[PDB]
DNA sequence: CAGAGGATGTGGCTTC
DNA sequence: GGAAGCCACATCCTCT
């Protein structure tokens, strides 16, 4: 099977699953480049839910889009995964990834992906409405400032 | 001339009686109509410093806000909208106050 | 076109 | 000085 995608699969910490490799770096919400795939060496009967997580010292758990995935013929493919919550700059997520057997496994792929809101990119007394609008239109400027 | 979003813009030409011409309330609430989109596409575009800027683009932007709940749109009525946040709060001015002035 | 939204580039601007 | 982050759009596009 490593064969019919040579360098499309690594190893997870544990030695029964296998898991797609993911982009150093990538965007928040943005579709991923390869649909992310969790494989199981050992007998993972077909049906088996498998769920993956991704956190890290700023995010305990990021929040993921369609996260949940079903294991069949020892190969659990994800239908469009996607992170939404963003790792910190300059910091990766971990992902945990779960088969639910019974009892259920667990397997990481540590340091796997940076999201970020752009992901790799290309090299770079009253006073009036007028007054009321200015004032307006900075908050984010002054709030932030003086805080 | 320093940070601006399209709501607020447009809500500068909305306190500017010479705009009215192609951009007025419509007495309803806070409901508004581009009487001449092209022309406040135009200027958007100028205060963005974006040339190509026009009404397909400056719509978008619009749509943007349905979500995060600052302007809806008006059912049926090509070119009106409506500000659907707390202006009053944030300005001090009810509807008919502001519509006055 | 007008109008809803998705995918993704862009330029301002703050943070390290 | 400048790369790395964040933000709001700016572009573009498919239908209806």
């Amino acid at each position: 099977v490593l064969a019919d995608h040579p360098g499309e699969l690594v190893r997870t910490d544990s030695p029964n699953f296998l898991c797609s490799v993911l982009p150093t770096h990538w965007r928040c919400n943005k579709t991923l480049p390869i649909a992310f795939k969790v494989v199981a060496l050992g007998d993972v009967p077909d049906g088996t839910l498998v769920t993956v997580m991704a956190g890290n010292d700023e995010n305990y758990s990021a929040e993921l889009r369609n996260a949940t995935a079903a294991m069949k013929n020892q190969v659990a493919r994800f239908n469009d995964l996607r992170f939404v919550g963003r790792s910190g700059r300059g910091k990766s997520f971990t992902l945990t990834i779960t088969v639910f057997t019974n009892p259920p496994q667990v397997a990481t792929y540590h340091r796997a992906i940076k999201i970020t809101v752009d992901g790799p990119r290309e090299p770079r007394g009253s006073l009036s409405f007028s007054e009321r609008l200015s004032e307006l239109e900075q908050l984010r400027r002054t709030a932030m400032r003086v805080s | 001339s320093g940070p601006i979003q399209l709501w607020q813009f447009l809500l500068e030409l909305l306190t500017d009686k010479s705009c009215q011409s192609f951009i007025s309330w419509t007495g309803d609430g806070w409901e508004f109509k581009l009487s001449d989109p092209d022309e406040v596409a135009r200027r958007w575009g100028k205060r963005k410093n974006k040339p190509k800027m026009n009404y397909e683009k400056l719509s978008r932007g619009l749509r943007y806000y349905y979500d995060k709940n600052i302007i809806h749109k008006t059912a049926g009525k090509r070119y009106v909208y409506r500000f659907v946040c707390d202006l009053q709060s944030l300005l001090g001015y009810t509807p008919e106050e502001l519509h006055a002035m």
